[PDB]
């Protein structure tokens, strides 16, 4: 029986990216995807009743949202410039994320700038794939990249990066209640 | 008939002597007073039509 | 024609806001007028042709 | 007589574009042109009592105004830099367009597709020749013509290629009823 | 005694700007003051009571105050990227401006044009050296310097030069009444 209707086919010459641009931003959707998996469990690690910091929980699970955006976004501008037409099954894998414990909330600010810093060398270097292809320059995604993806990233770092500082300063001698009033600030609330 | 009447004959006139009186005022500054007001004049005019147009 | 004055009118040394609204205002109607000409033209069941003298 | 005032002259130094560059501008500006000339004969086609497609009229003919808009954001930017003191008489020229007529709304849209595809390679040929000039890299035109019409090119295809998609699809065995109900959708109509 | 507390380290990867672009930037800061300090003159020489065009002191105690926030934004854009934890203290040094007095409107308006174009030259020159440094192209501030910077000076040069020669035509023979009504424009005051 015929399920579906024979394709037809519409001129082409618009679809322009080329193989090791295309390619860097998939590697790079993989990347994004992955980034969420882990904060969903740091989300996960401080939601534990004996770890019980509510505030950095919710930091967490809004990043791991975040990264997820991040993703669709990358997404949406394959599927803009015509490409995905196949090739969409393999796009990602979902799998545990390596670490699920932290011992407070400085190793998770930390390890969490260092995941940033690492999409953001990342993304630099989709940047050098699309821009300095020799057939291509791919003016318009370095673009977007670059005043989009990046303007989050440098952003992002620079507040994770003062959150570690403030809440590591506190740990030589105020490590319980100085994490304790920490999470309860990124919640907005003053004790 | 009534197309062009009423779409673009009744505004045309209004839009000539329009540019007419432009170029009336345009006449005098260059010529009375043997054209010594022209550049305020024109920066003056220019003003007015920033207003008007 | 009309569009191509706005624009001389809006350069550095011209610098008149008030000439380049007046031509920015007859192209933008000329312009408006163009399409409804064209729509006339069908609705009188013609087709247009943009080479008639 | 004296009808015009001697001129004065200022301080040019901040007047910095380069041949190269500003010939391409004024290549493209008249590309524009011609695709608003292009776009209102389409929409004149579909006007016609015997085709009569409003909704393709009327989209061909806000495709027309929004190329003339391109076509004076281009020229605006050339007198904010400071050119267009002259030469602006042979910037443009109307001619009649090269084609007036259509089998229907699919050929149309993959006609408006192909000159959409088009202009997007002339503006990408635009920045090439204003960033690369060994004598003058021209960042602010470089980045104004890929964030705001490369933006704006890549988003248009898009949905044209969507739109030819999707009615070419009805097209095998449904020609007359697909296209008059993708008509009406573009008028926002559901039948 | 100890009146602070012990230093903290936190990751440091993410920091990642070069030299020469960083000393770049920072030429760039003390070169913003420096005009914020030459339209404060400016702003002072139209308030005398012997010059009298508040318009035009307005117009310049606004340009200077506008200086001291673009310093203020390429402080901000070091620190982001994780700079001036020292070095602070020697970025910036007043001094008194180089010029003080302007025999009318158009020789200041004349004299800004010329520092307008002066700053979009060593803007483009911080541009160069972000984005041409060998081991480093900074991305993200090229961008930042592009998009924002270079986007306000070609306006505001655009903006200048146009006032200077709409003022200059009226000074052949309408020096005083041409520049009195001016001024009073530049309130937003028609007489
Ligand atoms: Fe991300
Ligand atoms: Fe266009
Ligand atoms: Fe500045």
């Amino acid at each position: 029986t015929q399920c579906n209707v024979n394709p037809v086919q519409i001129p082409k010459d618009w679809i322009t990216m080329h193989r090791s641009c295309r390619n860097s931003m998939r590697q790079q959707i993989q990347m994004e995807v992955g980034a969420s998996l882990q904060y969903l469990a740091m989300g996960a690690h401080f939601s534990k009743d004996v770890v019980n910091r509510p505030g950095f929980a919710q930091l967490f699970f809004d990043a791991a949202s975040e990264e997820r955006e991040h993703a669709m976004k990358l997404i949406e501008y394959l599927l803009m410039r015509g490409e995905l037409t196949n090739d969409v099954s393999s796009l990602l894998q979902v799998r545990p994320p390596t670490r699920s414990s932290w011992k407070g909330g400085v190793e998770a600010l930390e390890h969490a700038l260092s995941m940033e810093s690492d999409v953001t060398k990342s993304i630099r270097n989709v940047i050098k794939a699309c821009e300095d292809d020799s057939e291509f320059n791919d003016y318009h995604l370095v673009d977007y990249l670059t005043g989009d993806f990046l303007e989050e990233q440098y952003k992002g770092q620079r507040d994770l990066a003062g959150k570690a500082s403030t809440l590591k300063k506190l740990m030589d001698r105020h490590e319980a209640l100085g994490e304790f009033i920490f999470d309860k600030k990124l919640l907005g609330i003053d004790v | 008939a009534q197309y062009l009447e009423e779409e673009f004959i009744e505004d045309h006139a209004e839009k000539i002597r329009t540019l007419a009186g432009h170029t009336s005022d345009l006449k005098k500054f260059i010529t009375a007073n043997n054209g010594h007001d022209l550049s305020l004049a024109l920066y003056v005019f220019d003003e007015y039509l920033q207003k008007t147009v | 024609d009309y569009l191509l004055s706005a624009a001389y009118f809006n350069n550095y040394q011209t610098n008149r806001a008030g000439f380049s609204k007046l031509f920015k205002k007859l192209s933008d109607e000329a312009w408006s007028k163009t399409i409804d000409i064209i729509k006339h033209v069908t609705k009188r069941g013609d087709k247009m042709n943009f080479d008639q003298h």
